[PDB]
């Protein structure tokens, strides 16, 4: 009957890179779901196969609270059957995704004047994510028939590049924190409630 | 390191037609492609994407007529164009993407060209006159491209001007070739336009006078 640790996940000092998400391993625990979506300090909080409101009354086996940060204009893209170079490269949700989506704007915390490049994403992969992969390999990316053997140069291109947050950046090319909840099944025996 | 457009021609409107863009220096698979056309006198207008990892995204004005496939061991990239109309006349490259890096590797491409049209004959009238004096010759009515005008059959080039074709209302192109030359010499020297339009079996020379 002890409280969940919600607050660990969403109130980080400091978040992950969006190629190599965290994934904090929620078990044991009570959950108030609806402390955490009235509060309304999410720019986007879009669940999928599960209501809102309803989830307080709930039970689930794991808890998975995915956590990382992306730029504004793609959080439309961590969303069940998105394409575009997050969806794709770093971080996909299967079609059968049946969680929630929490998402807001960070450049207050995640934005310096000179810029800010601790964050990256992967911009070359010979292909696509399997849901919920998480790649960590820094190998440099081969474009040409002829091989790299880690050194970059032409058809060789290092595989990650470094967002670029600025204060003055577009609200889209702005820092956006996203946190998603996925949730499993019975069968097994549950854990989590409400 | 090369892109080698292929597949480029004449499309009635409301037909198809597969574009190929063939790669060396870069294996097509591995990359952003992106495939830019450019109609007559315009700028350049982006087409189709298609991700190293396969993902699509194409432009509204092509959305649902225009499919962009690869082949991995051909190393060609295509463009697959349906249901084509007026505007898609164009000349289409294919260029590799690196996002940030910019497209550096592009090929000189291969002209679409869409039109109802025929073929006919490009009709040569005279431009005749009546310090310096000028005389030219008028190329009408013929289509699709081009033409190729000389003078004197290549003898007389200084003063020559062979305009861009114009594309008049019935779907016909027509220009003019014109050569300023001394008044004096009126009289003395005879003046006869080439024409020559390969498409139709077109040769003329016409004597201006
Ligand atoms: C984060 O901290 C604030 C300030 O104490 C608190 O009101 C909020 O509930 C915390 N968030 C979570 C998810 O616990």
């Amino acid at each position: 009957t002890n409280l969940c640790p919600f607050g660990e996940v969403f109130n980080a000092t400091r978040f992950a890179s969006v190629y190599a998400w965290n994934r904090k391993r929620i078990s044991n625990c009570v959950a108030d779901y609806s402390v955490l979506y009235n509060s309304a300090s999410f720019s986007t909080f879009k669940c999928y196969g599960v209501s809102p409101t309803k989830l307080n009354d709930l039970c689930f086996t794991n808890v998975y609270a995915d956590s990382f940060v992306i730029r504004g204009d793609e959080v439309r893209q961590i969303a069940p059957g998105q394409t575009g170079k997050i969806a794709d490269y770093n971080y996909k949700l299967p079609d059968d995704f049946t969680g929630c989506v929490i998402a807001w704007n960070s450049n207050n915390l995640d934005s310096k004047v000179g810029g800010n490049y601790n964050y990256l994403y992967r911009l070359f992969r010979k292909s696509n994510l399997k849901p919920f992969e998480r790649d960590i390999s820094t190998e440099i990316y081969q474009a040409g028939s002829t091989p790299c053997n880690g050194v970059e140069g032409f058809n060789c291109y290092f595989p990650l590049q470094s967002y670029g947050f600025q204060p003055t950046n577009g609200v889209g090319y702005q820092p956006y924190r996203v946190v998603v909840l996925s949730f499993e099944l019975l069968h097994a025996p549950a854990t989590v409630c409400g | 390191v090369q892109l080698v457009e292929s597949g480029g021609g004449l499309v009635q409107p409301g037909g198809s037609l597969r574009l190929s863009c063939a790669a060396s220096g870069i294996t097509v698979s591995s990359n952003y492609m992106n495939w830019v056309r450019q109609a007559p006198g315009k700028g350049l207008e982006w087409v189709s994407l298609i991700y190293s990892g396969g993902s699509t995204y194409y432009a509204d004005s092509v959305k649902g007529r225009f499919t962009i496939s690869r082949d991995n061991s051909k190393n060609t990239l295509y463009l697959q164009m349906n249901s084509l109309r007026a505007e898609d006349t164009a000349v289409y490259h294919c260029a590799r993407d690196l996002v940030v890096y910019g497209m550096d590797v592009w090929g000189q491409g291969t002209t679409v060209t869409v039109s109802s049209a025929s073929t006919k004959g490009p009709s040569v009238f005279p431009l005749a006159p009546s310090g310096t004096a000028a005389l030219g010759c008028l190329v009408k009515d013929y289509f699709p491209e081009p033409v190729t005008v000389s003078w004197n059959s290549g003898a007389l080039t200084s003063g020559v001007h062979t305009f861009p074709a114009v594309l008049q209302s019935s779907g016909l192109y027509s220009l003019s070739s014109v050569v300023t030359v001394p008044s004096s010499s009126l009289g003395t020297q005879t003046y006869i336009c080439n024409v020559n339009h390969k498409p139709s079996n077109t040769k003329v020379d016409k004597k201006v006078e």
